[PDB]
């Protein structure tokens, strides 16, 4: 038993997006399908449901004007189209099934479809050193890192010394800046004495903009 | 709409300990002795999983240590003894009428001894300063509990509205948190002041810790 | 525990605008069960019309189909309000156990004309 959803979407405001949820014959003859979304950092919000046996629908009134729900019986696939996209439509969208006999809970969820809505266009990161010094030295420990700034969309991936350096690393979750672009920091703590005996390089990959940058971080 | 209020927002417990979570509805979600209330688990980067349906029924496949209770407006989810796998976010959901709604979620985190942050500060890179923008970064490393206050001061003036922070997930090795805060100014504003400080308050510290530097040091 | 519900009359005849009422009988102290009222689809699937208690989150719910619990608690009226031409067909009710989660037992089927 599977619910398999379509992949990541990046959209402009005013655009449309159509998310798919592939199920099985059994699911379609024995369950209703529901759509739920989750904005970043927030909880779950119900959008609507559909009865695959007759195409009948229900809705959270908030979404009724912009959401269309359909099923394709012949491919046992459910579709959610969200039109006239807004900035705060940015969320993970889930399809979920519910027993058609009675609500015994959403007993199976699809893996989720990430949708980002923004007037921002695809942009590669500017990578800046977070340079170790006496102001980043506590005891016999020093901290250093990289500032990965002003990219779009998510995600960026960061490694240190080509993946060799893993212990003592923290790569923080990105924040969305007022500009609409993301920024993130990645830091590592090392013995302060090692600042003059070790080379530290952060490897940044941003696949949407084809960006691969290495940045040597010096004291 | 019927609104579900979960409490507490965060439970800090150790493995083996009982966890009791609460869900309260703004109106009754029970009819004819049936309670239209369900419970779900969610881990980072994962879809929710159903634990309990119709207030008190255990979903097949779900371990016996999970149980649900309640009716009307008052519901609880209990984990009789926490396993390491059970530290996650838990939601309740009703279907007493439309719209279906979810509670705000309860996070069950690992309890550990208080750990004070080590505080580090990073001046803007010269490279960035060429771009007409200046980012100052404050890092709080490996602390517990998660609650920490970070305040930015520029020439002793408290900054508001020009910083953002991010916090890691609880470390799988030592159960601590780390926090990054970024102060962002135009290069022109940055060059108009001398001293940049981040002031950190945390219950593991005997007094607030101030890390600062002189621009151009 | 437990037997399938009964569903009567075997043959129900009306023509337009009438009300067609079946009776589902389920002797129980629930022990939570729920009831479903089904009509047979053209592909011989059991299409759910309504439940007891009411399935308020059923999408595409049709309010012409009503299920009412009678005072003895064992008998339920399953009724089509203002029955139409295409409402003619095969009907039945089912009792569903919530605890084994899966378990349904269906009644014998009936005809409405």
């Amino acid at each position: 038993v599977q619910l398999v959803q379509s992949g990541v979407e990046v959209k402009k405001p005013g655009a449309s997006v159509k998310v798919s949820c592939k199920a099985s014959g059994y699911t379609f003859t024995n369950y209703y399908m529901y759509w739920v979304r989750q904005a970043p950092g927030q909880g779950l919000e119900w959008m609507g449901g559909i009865n695959p046996s007759n195409g009948g629908t229900n809705f959270n009134e908030k979404f009724k004007n912009r959401v269309t729900l359909t099923t394709d019986s012949s491919t046992t696939t459910a579709y959610m189209e969200l039109k006239s996209l807004q900035f705060d439509d940015t969320a993970v969208y889930y399809c979920a099934r519910r027993d058609y006999r009675f609500d015994m809970g959403f007993d199976y969820w699809g893996q989720g479809t990430t949708v980002t809505v923004s007037s921002a266009s695809t942009k590669g990161p500017s990578v800046f050193p977070l340079a170790p010094s006496s102001k980043s030295t506590s005891g016999g420990t020093a901290a250093l890192g990289c500032l990965v700034k002003d990219y779009f969309p998510e995600p960026v991936t960061v490694s240190w010394n080509s993946g060799a350096l893993t212990s003592g690393v923290h790569t923080f979750p990105a924040v969305l800046q007022s500009s609409g672009l993301y920024s993130l920091s990645s830091v590592v703590t090392v013995p302060s004495s090692s600042l003059g005996t070790q080379t530290y390089i952060c490897n940044v990959n941003h696949k949407p903009s084809n960006t691969k940058v290495d940045k040597k971080v010096e004291p | 709409e019927i609104v579900l209020t979960q409490s507490p927002a965060t439970l800090s417990l150790s493995p083996g300990e009982r966890a009791t979570l609460s869900c309260r509805a703004s109106k009754g979600v029970s009819t004819s002795g049936y309670s239209y209330l369900h419970w779900y688990q969610q881990k980072p980067g994962q879809a929710p999983r159903l634990l309990i349906y119709l207030a008190s029924y255990l979903e097949s496949g779900v371990p016996a240590r999970f149980s649900g209770s309640g009716s009307g407006t008052d519901f609880t989810l209990t984990i009789s003894s926490l396993e390491p796998e059970d530290f996650a976010v838990y939601y309740c959901q009703h279907s007493r009428d439309l719209p279906l709604t979810f509670g705000g979620g309860t996070k069950v985190e690992i309890k550990r001894t208080v750990a004070a942050p080590s505080v580090f500060i990073f001046p803007p890179s010269d490279e960035q300063l060429k771009s007409g923008t200046a980012s100052v970064v404050c890092l709080l490393n490996n602390f517990y509990p998660r609650e920490a206050k970070v305040q930015w001061k520029v020439d002793n003036a408290l900054q508001s509205g020009n910083s953002q922070e991010s916090v890691t997930e609880q470390d799988s090795k030592d159960s601590t948190y780390s926090l990054s805060s970024t102060l962002t100014l135009s290069k022109a504003d940055y060059e108009k002041h001398k001293v940049y400080a981040c002031e950190v308050t945390h219950q593991g510290l005997s007094s607030p810790v101030t890390k600062s530097f002189n621009r151009g040091e | 525990p437990w037997n399938p519900p009964t569903f009567s009359p075997a043959l129900l005849v009306v023509t337009e605008g009438d009300n067609a009422t079946f009776t589902c009988s389920f002797s129980n102290t629930s022990e939570s069960f729920v009831l479903n009222w089904y009509r047979m689809s053209p592909s011989n699937q059991t299409d759910k019309l309504a439940a007891f208690p009411e399935d308020r989150s059923q999408p595409g719910q049709d309010s012409r189909f009503r299920v009412t619990q009678l005072p003895n608690g064992r008998d339920f009226h399953m009724s089509v309000v203002r029955a139409r031409r295409n409402d003619s067909g095969t009907y039945l009710c089912g009792a569903i156990s919530l605890a084994p989660k899966a378990q349904i037992k269906e009644s014998l089927r009936a005809e409405l004309r």
